[PDB]
RNA sequence: CGAUGUCGGCUCAUCACAUCCUGGGGCUGAAGUAGGUCCCAAGGGUAUGGCUGUUCGCCAUUUAAAGUGGUACGCGAGCUGGGUUUAGAACGUCGUGAGACAGUUCGGUCCCUAUCUGCCGUGGGCGCUGGAGAACUGAGGGGGGCUGCUCCUAGUACGAGAGGACCGGAGUGGACGCAUCACUGGUGUUCGGGUUGUCAUGCCAAUGGCACUGCCCGGUAGCUAAAUGCGGAAGAGAUAAGUGCUGAAAGCAUCUAAGCACGAAACUUGCCCCGAGAUGAGUUCUCCCUGACCCUUUAAGGGUCCUGAAGGAACGUUGAAGACGACGACGUUGAUAGGCCGGGUGUGUAAGCGCAGCGAUGCGUUGAGCUAACCGGUACUAAUGAACCGUGAGGCUUAACCU
RNA sequence: AAUUCCUUGUCGGGUAAGUUCCGACCUGCACGAAUGGCGUAAUGAUGGCCAGGCUGUCUCCACCCGAGACUCAGUGAAAU
RNA sequence: ACACAGGUGGUCAGGUAGAGAAUACCAAGGCGCUUGAGAGAACUCGGGUGAAGGAACUAGGCAAAAUGGUGCCGUAACUUC
RNA sequence: AGGACCGAACCGACUAAUGUUGAAAAAUUAGCGGAUGACUUGUGGCUGGGGGUGAAAGGCCAAUCAAACCGGGAGAUAGCU
């Protein structure tokens, strides 16, 4: 979310823990967590992901404990900050399966593939 | 900090212009006993407005 | 800062602000009329005056309530028995404030805070 | 006001059920994503506030698949279409947020003559 | 075109059949009553003065009373102008006067906003305050430089300092209207307007729009 | 040299333009996209990290861009002391040795209550020509001027293909600024509850003190941001580099000499704030005062008595105003504060009694009891009648008007 | 290397990024065996580096509670 | 130098909780520290609590935050056992 | 048994903040080290200035130390202000 944020990932793919190198999108953009793309490290990482510790790629955030505000006010909090890995040239879904909830706010552009692979939306 | 230069009983006195002190221009007379008191106060012997509110 | 705030901090902390009222309402229901500087004065009206309006309804619960605030059985006994009777037709401003004169010691505006059927 | 109180008074809906913190209820939204609307349902743990008007509200917290996520939705919303109740749960507290923090621990339910 | 005066009343919703929840700003418009118009030949520019509320005619000095009685007495808590560019208004008041706003689609509102007394810097303008734990003797949200050594050999007159906050006129601009409820006599202005509540508000149709 | 603190970082800046981005153009070895180079242009903007004491530099990842310089290599009576730059100690080298190094390593006290200028805010006196209460005109001054991405034009122009428009539109953001608290939250020592240890109210029960608010759990008002609304514009004038029309000097020719039309985020307006102490003190509306005497060194004056006007000031209850002044509401023809009644909110079924249970405890009464700063009502308490300040028709010269 | 100027030497390692660190190589300006050379469990308010927990250090500040600061009464300095 | 937040040898040692001469609340006993009264700005000192991130701060985790007791399991590389 | 371990009194002084015309001519508040010993403290005594004493720092020798303080030479000298 900030940098220096630890992250899950809900991808398969991606593995286990990461964190934010850097908010892209923005001159001094500080915090960005609800379908903003930010740079990842991987900091620890299973042998079964295909990524792999100390690599840098892309990723979005799905779930954030600030959580979205919704149009009447509601407010969807998700426990636990999490992720899902993108390549960094092409920002495509590097997991073939999503897991968790993601929100609706996911819905624009490569993250509709996002919201088709996950579950509960 | 320090003054570089001594200030003036000029300087003195245009800055103690503002230290007069205000009169009361106004002592409120009782109705009952004729003595005078600050508005809004007791008398200094018990009155307040036509009456002995306290006997002290 | 302070909007739409209200209660006095008096230069104290809130132990000893709570100490001084409980003790100033036990005095004020003892002799009826005290001297107090004019703003503990306008602050006592907010902690007797409640003790009042509970002590027109007399009952285990609010005796032990009027017991719990200012801690003194002869002030709840004073409160129950004789004031009540004294003040059940009167809806409210059962404390009267009269501003008097400049404290000695130092310039403290001050007044005094009686009950307002009191007989002298 | 006055004029507020009755201008939120002629947008609030007079059909809200009655539910304490704690019970477990299920509430059907609408979302929208086109010209068709249909109901989504969202069942869990509820740490209410007390009717603060229009401007009212209930959180309610469900472990979907190892994640918590919990969902404020205003009460006279008309996103909110239908609260069911549900079970109703027994708890000493107002606001719920430790019970609901933890995971594998859950609202008790006791009934005496409720 | 004129404006009108009111009297902020708090803020609510409005709920649309989506699920939008508008966030609205409720003003109080009373029948603002013409005291005077202002010519080309007596003055020199075309307005008219505008009174509304009540007043208790106690707190009515002599002068004022004279100029109420004078072209249609009325009693009013105040006097606000609004020039015109091109209307013409008559020297006695408007009995309905919020259904001009039911026309128009964005307002400015300017109002005085909530005081905030001796504001330091770091409230005042957005000052960053210097780091609290590492040495910093007494120097935590204190401004710090405000010159440049000899040469400037002062401080300028654009000094960001610290001073009063609020108390002063404010005006936003371009705020959409919800809804004109002329029996209830309410204009309801998306998003927040300033002042406090209870306080005067002239609002006017958008000079951007 | 009878003392001008040293690099760097933090906070805060300000200027120049030899312009990094955005704006306007010329040439191009400029097909488009993207470039190179030069001219005009300072309105705004112009990164976060690893390393190192570092400015630097290198590196990672951004961005429209991560400008270059001046300001005692800006800024220590603003902060820091990592560095050089004391006194302890060691290593390498030099010297017999004391010690030394334009080498290294560890440690190593950073004072000031602001007189004057300067700024930032807020007031008293007087002036503005009789004195008041309000509304203004705007001479000036300040603020604000950033920009990305997706789509339509349009796969159109252009193009061997690959690719692909730097006109005109619409949406949605990053950064910044202003306001506000309806939502989402944060705080909430002045609300409710749990609970440890002890002391006390005789005792059981119920409470209160103290232990950071004892430790917590929630929390009203208010303030707030991370929450929400909005804005930087459009337009007009005059322009800069540039582009021209007509057109002689110089029969042609030529943007200029006579004329004329374009042209940028620069300038002046337009938007927002202060603003007639604007001594150049302005305007408009309304209010209020039209009595005698004495002396006189008479453009002029002084005094006496009677009279005190509109209004202000004071005093009190106070405020979403406030350091204090100041500003706003109210003063018995009263809702200005506190209290009181009702509601809302918040906490979570009080005390007592009964039942069950060996007991802790549970159940009923009971969503009970307390509840603030909130909302709506109510003169119960305090806002007393005065008293004070301010006066009694306002100078002199000259013009349209009437005696 | 508490020593190496060049120098931030070069290989392996740790981070997205490592003038610091570790194991080293040997081209040791200018190590070297009681001016001790090299290792070493324990110990250290010792030096350097990494990680987990933890958080207002920070992004980026916000509220509240007390003592000052402001106002009033009494006493009443200083450097310059 | 002061009716100065410093220094000053020895003796006694109640209850409850507690290992305790810690610490908390209190006995006996002594005190409120010789200027107060208001308001509730900035800023300073001493605290409490903070959404999300969590060392991105910085010369450096400086400072805060954190862990903390008894009983019982268990527990290494190297070692001078 | 332990120049053993955790830790009050006691001894010391590692970091930070405040103070720096202080409450204080080195203290306060949080943390810190040692705490059966190369420990600590009371009362006397002994060592005297180119001398003492030093688990060594130019440390200490009465708020004074690369040679204390007090009086004398002494009105040293001063090409310097």
């Amino acid at each position: 979310i900030q940098e220096q944020t630890m992250l899950n990932v809900a991808d398969n793919s991606g593995a286990r823990r990461v964190m934010c190198i850097k908010v892209l999108g923005g001159s001094h953009r500080r915090y960005a967590g609800v379908g903003d793309i930010i740079k990842i490290t991987i900091k620890e990482a299973i042998p079964r992901g295909k990524v792999k510790k100390g690599d840098v790629l892309k990723a979005v955030v799905v779930r954030t404990k600030k959580g979205v505000r919704r149009p009447d006010g509601s407010v969807i909090r998700f426990d636990g900050n999490a992720c899902v890995l993108l390549n960094n040239n092409s920002e495509q879904p590097i997991g073939t399966r999503i897991f968790g909830p993601v929100t609706r706010e996911l819905r624009s552009e490569k993250f509709m593939k996002i919201i088709s692979l996950a579950p509960e939306v | 900090a320090v003054q570089q230069n001594k200030p003036t009983r000029s300087k003195r006195g245009m800055r103690r212009s503002h230290d007069a002190l205000t009169a009361v221009t106004s002592l409120s007379v009782d109705k009952t006993s004729g003595e005078k008191h600050l508005r809004h106060h007791i008398t200094a012997d018990g009155y307040y407005r036509g009456r002995k509110v306290i006997a002290k | 800062m302070r909007h739409r705030k209200s209660g006095r901090q008096l230069n104290r902390n809130s132990s000893h602000r709570q100490a001084m009222f409980r003790n100033m309402a036990g005095s004020l229901v003892r002799h009826e009329i005290i001297k107090t500087t004019l703003p503990k004065a306008k602050e006592l009206r907010r902690v007797v005056e409640p003790l009042i309006t509970l002590a027109k309804t007399d009952s285990v619960a609010n005796r032990r309530l009027a017991f719990a605030r200012t801690r003194d059985n002869e002030i709840v006994a004073k409160l129950f028995n004789e004031l009540g009777p004294r003040f059940a037709s009167r809806a409210g401003g059962y404390t009267r404030i009269l501003k008097c004169g400049f404290r000695a010691g130092d310039n403290a505006p001050m007044a005094y805070i009686e009950l307002v059927d009191r007989s002298e | 006001s006055n004029i507020i109180k009755q201008l939120e008074q002629e947008q609030m809906k007079q059909d809200v059920p009655s539910f304490r913190p704690g019970d477990t209820v299920e509430v059907k939204v609408w979302v929208v994503e086109g010209s068709k609307k249909r109901l989504q349902a969202f069942e869990g743990v509820v740490i209410a506030i007390r009717n603060r008007g229009l401007h009212s509200a209930f959180t309610v917290r469900k472990i979907s698949n190892g994640e918590g996520v919990e969902r404020v939705f205003q009460t006279h919303s008309p996103v909110v279409d239908s609260i069911s109740v549900k079970r109703r749960g027994a708890v000493r507290k107002a606001k719920l947020y430790y019970l609901r923090e933890r995971t594998g621990k859950a609202a008790r339910i006791k009934e005496r003559l409720n | 075109m004129i404006g009108l005066v009111g009297k902020k009343v708090g803020m609510t919703r409005i709920f649309t059949e989506d699920g939008v929840s508008i966030p609205v700003t409720v003003i109080e418009v009373e029948a603002n009553r013409v005291t005077q118009v202002k010519d080309l030949a007596n003055d020199g520019y075309r307005a008219i003065q505008v009174t509304t509320g009540a007043k208790k005619a106690n707190r009515v000095t002599k002068p004022e009373a004279g100029h109420f009685a004078k072209a249609g007495v009325e009693a009013g808590r105040g006097l606000w102008e609004f020039r015109l560019a091109e209307g013409e208004e008559f020297t006695v008041g408007q009995s309905i006067s919020v259904e001009l706003f039911a026309d128009v689609k964005k307002v400015d509102v300017t109002g005085t906003s909530k005081g905030k007394g001796f504001a330091g810097t770091v409230k005042r303008w957005n000052f960053r305050t210097q780091d609290a734990t590492h040495g910093n003797s007494l120097s935590h949200r204190v401004p710090g430089s405000i010159g440049q050594n000899q040469t400037p050999g002062k401080v300028f007159k654009g000094k960001k300092m610290a001073g009063q906050m609020g108390n002063e006129r404010v005006t936003v601009q371009s705020l959409d209207v919800v809804r004109v409820d002329a029996e209830r006599n309410l204009l309801l202005v998306k998003g927040a307007v300033p002042g406090a509540t209870g306080s005067d508000l002239i609002v006017k149709p958008a000079v951007k729009a």
